């Protein structure tokens, strides 16, 4: 992917998003 | 400057002073020192303490302690705000001597018309209520030459219109009226042309209007929002979406990750030069692709009514964040919807928000009826 523009504060957590652990599908639960 | 800049008497800024208020806001100072003239205030603010503040300020400096009679009446939709709106009254009348009451349709009438044979200055309530109380003579209106609407959009719909007029009807021809709203759609004209006399108006706000969007919210934990991005994606029959984030590079990887997911979409931010911005925008409006990824951009241009979803992956900070991302600038409504991704620091700013906007965002059901966002 590409981001790599001066970070700003948001930024911060970004790897908790963008994680390769991160779960994506349709399953979510609401 | 400072509050005593308005004329006002020892008592009152001493209440002023104990509630911890140095430096009027702007919506103070516009409405505090029309208000005292005695001009009438049309105002566009979003809802605050220091709004309630705005209008119950001169409320106290214009309110005579000595006459124990209503002086002022001041409208509200619900009894949560007759609640809060009542506790800023006493808090800032605290040296005033000035009595404060409540009438809603929670409480039981009988202890409500026994309080009013009590002395009350300043009467708060609900329309129903109110005009109730008002028929019944069991609130004497003829010297309340205040009137005050908080929330007014909420009261001037067609069925409280006319409840309005009713309670109107017993005040004394000659009185001041201060309304108030969040949002600018108003829908009588002649209710305003015939009650409100020369009024000085008051825009603090951005001219967009949240009328017609549905708008939802769901606890989800950063790891967890494209998982719950990518279920709405197939949850919800999207015509065009926009999907908004805090900072570029959560833009830039967020369009990234829609794109390898089996989407189609634009990205647009601040960092990108003038002409791209145009130029992404001018596609998506031409219907180019379906979804597109925005931060905050200022000078936003023309309304795209194919837009019938957005969604705040990344929940604002603000009021007029919110507004300059959701609102539109039709005075009629707009059938869509807009999802809020709420984190645990975002809890705060979801209620703060849905407060100053005088808005709903409820928490996101089960399944999302088609009536709410798709046209026909």
């Amino acid at each position: 992917g590409y981001g790599e523009h001066e970070l700003e504060e948001n930024d911060y957590l970004n790897d908790e998003t963008f994680g390769d652990n991160v779960q994506v599908g349709t399953d979510f639960d609401f | 400057n400072t509050f005593e800049d308005f004329y006002l008497k020892r008592e009152l800024l001493m209440g002023i002073f104990e509630a911890g208020f140095e430096k009027p806001s702007p919506i103070q100072e516009e409405a505090i020192p029309v208000a005292i003239t005695g001009r009438d205030i049309l105002a566009r603010a979003k809802n605050g303490t220091g709004k309630t503040a705005a209008f119950v300020i001169p409320t106290l400096e214009k309110v005579k302690p000595k006459l124990n009679k209503i002086q002022a009446l001041i409208m509200v939709p619900t009894r949560e705000l007759a609640l809060q709106t009542s506790q800023v009254v006493r808090t800032l009348g605290k040296h005033c001597g000035i009595s404060c009451m409540v009438t809603t349709g929670g409480t039981n009438l009988r202890d409500d018309i026994l309080r009013l044979n009590e002395t009350v200055h300043i009467l708060v309530g609900t329309p129903g209520r109110v005009l109730d109380l008002a028929s019944r003579k069991v609130a004497d209106l003829s010297d309340c030459s205040l009137f005050i609407m908080d929330e007014a959009d909420k009261m001037l719909s067609r069925d409280f219109k006319t409840i309005i007029e009713q309670i109107l009807s017993f005040l004394p021809p000659t009185h001041q009226s201060l309304l108030f709203s969040a949002t600018f759609p108003l829908t009588v004209d002649e209710f305003m042309d015939k009650h409100l006399h020369k009024p000085y108006e008051i825009n603090l706000m951005e001219e967009l209007t949240l009328k017609g969007i549905t708008q939802y919210y769901a606890f989800v934990e950063e790891r967890q929002k494209l998982h719950c991005l990518n279920t709405l994606f197939s949850k919800l029959q999207i015509n065009q979406a926009i999907i908004f984030c805090n900072s570029t590079n959560r833009v830039e990887l967020l369009a990234k990750k829609i794109t390898d997911l089996g989407y189609s979409c634009y990205y647009s931010h601040a960092r990108m030069k003038q002409q791209e911005r145009n130029k992404v925008f001018h596609e998506f409006r031409q219907g180019k692709v379906r979804t597109l990824v925005c931060s905050d951009l200022l000078t936003r241009g023309i309304d795209i009514q194919a837009v019938n979803v957005v969604i705040n992956f990344d929940f604002p900070k603000t009021a007029e964040t919110y507004l300059h991302r959701i609102g539109r600038s039709g005075r009629f409504g707009h059938l869509g919807l807009a999802i809020n991704l709420i984190n645990w620091n975002d809890r705060f700013n979801l209620y703060k928000i849905e407060q100053e906007l005088g808005t709903e965002i409820a928490a996101i059901p089960a399944t999302i009826d088609k009536s709410l966002y798709v046209a026909e």
